[PDB]
RNA sequence: UUGACCUCAAAUCAGGUAGGAGUACCCGCUGAACUUAAGCAUAUCAAUAAGCGGAGGAAAAGAAACCAACCGGGAUUGCCUUAGUAACGGCGAGUGAAGCGGCAAAAGCUCAAAUUUGAAAUCUGGUACCUUCGGUGCCCGAGUUGUAAUUUGGAGAGGGCAACUUUGGGGCCGUUCCUUGUCUAUGUUCCUUGGAACAGGACGUCAUAGAGGGUGAGAAUCCCGUGUGGCGAGGAGUGCGGUUCUUUGUAAAGUGCCUUCGAAGAGUCGAGUUGUUUGGGAAUGCAGCUCUAAGUGGGUGGUAAAUUCCAUCUAAAGCUAA
RNA sequence: CACGGACCAAGGAGUCUAACGUCUAUGCGAGUGUUUGGGUGUAAAACCCAUACGCGUAAUGAAAGUGAACGUAGGUUGGGGCCUCGCAAGAGGUGCACAAUCGACCGAUCCUGAUGUCUUCGGAUGGAUUUGAGUAAGAGCAUAGCUGUUGGGACCCGAAAG
RNA sequence: AAAUAUGUAAGAAGUCCUUGUUACUUAAUUGAACGUGGACAUUUGAAUGAAGAGCUUUUAGUGGGCCAUUUUUGGUAAGC
RNA sequence: GAAGACAUUGUCAGGUGGGGAGUUUGGCUGGGGCGGCACAUCUGUUAAACGAUAACGCAGAUGUCCUAAGGGGGGCUCAUG
């Protein structure tokens, strides 16, 4: 049962796991079948790029809040900022998100320029029957790529002032740690009679 | 390749080399971590000292994302500078022409202090740094532009 | 708010020009309306006071507001439920009792 | 007394619909012990086998009573990862997810709650005819205890101002798709063995065809097919793609601005307790009993509690491909 | 004078997998890992690839948190090799790996508690028979194999039972 | 108070000279420890032997033992 | 007719509950059982003049007692004849 210097192993195979197994032999087939069902949707979706125009956004938490990612919709404030309506933007292939908001002007103009660049790219066909041939692109995301906003220039001048930075942090830490007790002290001090 | 396996060399030897006085009888010491505190206790203390028992305070629902803070001492640092630019910037070390190194956008949270750096002016923006990390940069006539 | 621009501290994070979000009606979910206001008005006098609440209002006039909340918590659930409730009863007292 | 109405009836009443099957997978319910723990009762095995009810081609899920704490994200599902981690556990054996990230796929929505009220505009049936997956006419009946239009929270509504943009529905033949049918190169030359040639040897052949199978032995070249495409048949189908029939429309919709409004699901929510299950730990969910709310409130924020805040969603109703 | 074996034929027993330790082969090397997925194709092959993500490059605390050069990245003994002198015998210089050893450094703990300060924060500098799975001019990642491990029907057959 | 067993030592990591460090120690650079420089070669400090010496990894089997000589306990003794 | 806000039924809570369910029901040991403890221990011996060394070998002890019976100093000298 337990012998030699081996590292304790936690293998959860005590159940009848031999009936929940899923060897992915269809890995190849799935790929092809997925590319054909995708290449057929295209030869029915006509000149559209399969996928719609997906927005730019900034991923959550302490970790990825430094990586701008292709969001979901386009907020109803940004479509009215583009000039067109949402009850229309979906029928043109500009993925809209009602529940997403807007608290960042950078992310905002990043999307209205993303929408202006696109309203000058679409080749909309009016419901007539003329159908002006303009081939069919296969990627809406490839055509309008994402490039994390340019932060700073490679070079710049050294602006020192003696704040240490390490001290600005250590202090900023305490100012948040004792904010409370110091707030109660100014409460138990302003209470002079 | 069952072709090189020792069982091929144990065919016709009778006990498959598992002994004939103690044989290979299913599970002699129980199964898995059985009798850790009992008979297999010697194998625990030494090889796995301090295995049984609780220790710290439990952190109900802990997201690792809240902890992301990949360190990056100065030892490297100059490595977040593309090969080419490094040559130029290194030799022509001067204020105004100080390279703005974004540790965060690079994929690092804290900046520590290890293998020194060439006496050069360098702007190092990071989320948070070490005392000696900023002390080594401040001697090379450099700043520490805190970010988030 | 405006984040101090640094990793930790009271306002941890980068400060990128706020944009005052849209006024989503759903945030005003618990709407009052001159309608419901006046609707629940009638219903209250129509159906009247629910028998456990009689014990409740009298509970106050007798032993006090503090003791009544103890019984409103052992009646409804959350503590706030009780405070909101008890406070609602003084609105019922103030009316019929005085003017 | 005659006709109502309400409810209950009533039929071999007019028309329907349900069961049973299958049961890989799916949706619940129900539910073990062997086994592991070297004993065994917690636990494990397992929220499994067996038991039971219910569907489809997928089901379920599904547009936020979410995640979050970010510079925020933004239905669901599945996958890589998170992670054999946080956590649970006679803290023994063991057990053990979630958010973020990448990707696959993307799809969005609708009801109740509003004086239609200068007008039930609504629909089942019956019957005639018909251009029928129905239409129209007429007559019953449903129905005001509420069917139509209107609006569903992203909003949106009433009154007011001011202009502008936009069309809908059928044939026919290509195409798209399903099934299809038929036609479509190349020797059966010579010698040897042999019962037999498809074997050996010599000479050629076509080759987008030297996959395969058959034929009296290893046959590309004999046969069928194979390969390249060709050309017909019958459906589906209006995806699109041209033409043709209808201008349907003081029809509806979207857009700007002013103002007043803006209803948003209760024996539910939540709490107590019990059992239960979960990784969920002063309680994850579910259920039983008991109490049983509110409206700038309610839920949520993974250590119970009070106070003071913020963030965040809008339950207790519904639909939907990949 | 223990058990199985009347005789022959064909079956018949240390396997596969998830995760691992050692060792070895190989690629690359502070990187590594194309194969979730995407691109492509003669199509389950082959070949091409973005981003992530994994492990590693930093540890340490229960955690808040902090986080690796006094010096040629140190002194000492020993060191293969290399170098200088020497016919040689040797003598001296240099000494990587590694070994022992005294130190220095980073976190833990116990003490010290400076200039400053929202007068309780701050925590310099300096100590300790105290501690660590650390640093001290990185070695890891992946793939394959032998062997061993654990969970598995788990080398093959076998209970009485539930 | 034996016999048999048994620890150690038999050198260069030494010995001798010299005199450096210290926050130890001393009345005292007294002394301790650790060095600088210096002197001393295998007759360099017994015998014998040395199929090399030193070292790490990993892992199998085993964890029923039994007999003899001599010592020896129980036991009348036992192939106990 | 009887009965009547009591029964009843449902939910928790205490009692009862081998009727029933699950399970346990040490080891050593000149077979086991009983007895014992050779099971954590300590003195002397066995033990063969280092250490080590067994048997249900031999002769005994322990789960305590002590604010002095601990720590330091001073003075003193005990049993017995």
């Amino acid at each position: 049962a337990i012998s030699k210097n081996l590292p304790i192993l936690k293998n959860h195979f005590r159940k009848h796991w031999q009936e929940r197994v899923k060897v992915h032999f269809d890995q190849a087939g799935k790929k092809v079948s997925r590319r054909n069902a995708r290449a057929t949707r295209a030869a029915k979706i006509a000149p559209r790029p399969l996928d719609l125009l997906r927005p730019v956004v900034r991923a959550p938490t302490v970790k990825y809040n430094r990586k701008v990612r292709a969001g979901r919709g386009f907020t109803l404030a940004e479509v009215k900022a583009a000039g067109l309506t949402a009850a229309y933007a979906r029928t043109i292939g500009i993925a809209v998100d009602h529940r997403r908001q807007n608290r960042n002007q950078e992310i905002f103009d990043a999307n209205v320029q993303r929408l202006k660049e696109y309203q000058s790219k679409i080749i909309v066909f009016p419901r007539n029957g003329k159908a002006p041939e303009a081939e069919q692109v296969l990627s809406a995301a490839a055509t309008f790529p994402i490039a994390q906003p340019a932060t700073d220039v490679e070079a710049r001048a050294v602006q020192d002032n003696g704040e240490s930075a390490f001290r600005t942090l250590r202090l900023a830490r305490s100012e948040k740690k004792f904010r409370g007790i110091r707030e109660k002290r100014a409460r138990e001090k302003a209470e002079a009679e | 390749p069952s072709r090189f396996t020792k069982t091929r060399k144990h065919r016709g030897h009778v006990s498959a080399g598992k002994g004939r006085i103690g044989k290979h009888r299913k599970h002699p010491g129980g199964r898995g971590m059985a009798g850790g505190q009992h008979h297999h206790r010697i194998n625990m203390d030494k090889y796995h000292p301090g295995y049984f028992g609780k220790v710290g305070m439990r952190y109900f629902h802990k997201q690792q994302a809240h902890f992301w803070k990949p360190v990056l001492n100065l030892d490297k640092l100059w490595t977040l500078i593309p090969e080419d630019k490094r040559d130029q910037y290194l030799k022509s070390a001067s204020k105004e022409t100080a390279p703005v190194i974004d540790t965060l956008a690079a994929g690092y949270g804290k900046i520590l202090g290890k293998g020194r750096i060439p006496n050069v002016p360098v702007i190092v923006k990071a989320r948070f740094v070490s005392k000696l990390a900023e002390e080594k940069i401040r001697a090379a006539g450099g700043v520490v532009e805190l970010i988030a | 708010t405006v984040k101090t621009g640094i990793a930790i501290g009271l306002n941890k994070g980068k400060k990128v020009t706020s944009m005052t979000p849209a006024p989503k009606i759903s945030y005003k979910k618990g709407a009052a309306s001159n309608r419901t206001k006046f609707v629940r008005s009638l219903v209250r006098e129509i159906a009247g006071l629910s028998p456990y609440e009689r014990r409740l209002i009298d509970l106050i006039r007798n032993s006090g507001e503090k003791r009544a909340r103890k019984v409103a918590k052992k009646r409804l659930g959350s503590f706030t439920r009780a405070k909101a409730k008890v406070e609602e009863m003084n609105n019922i007292i103030a009316a019929s009792r005085r003017h």
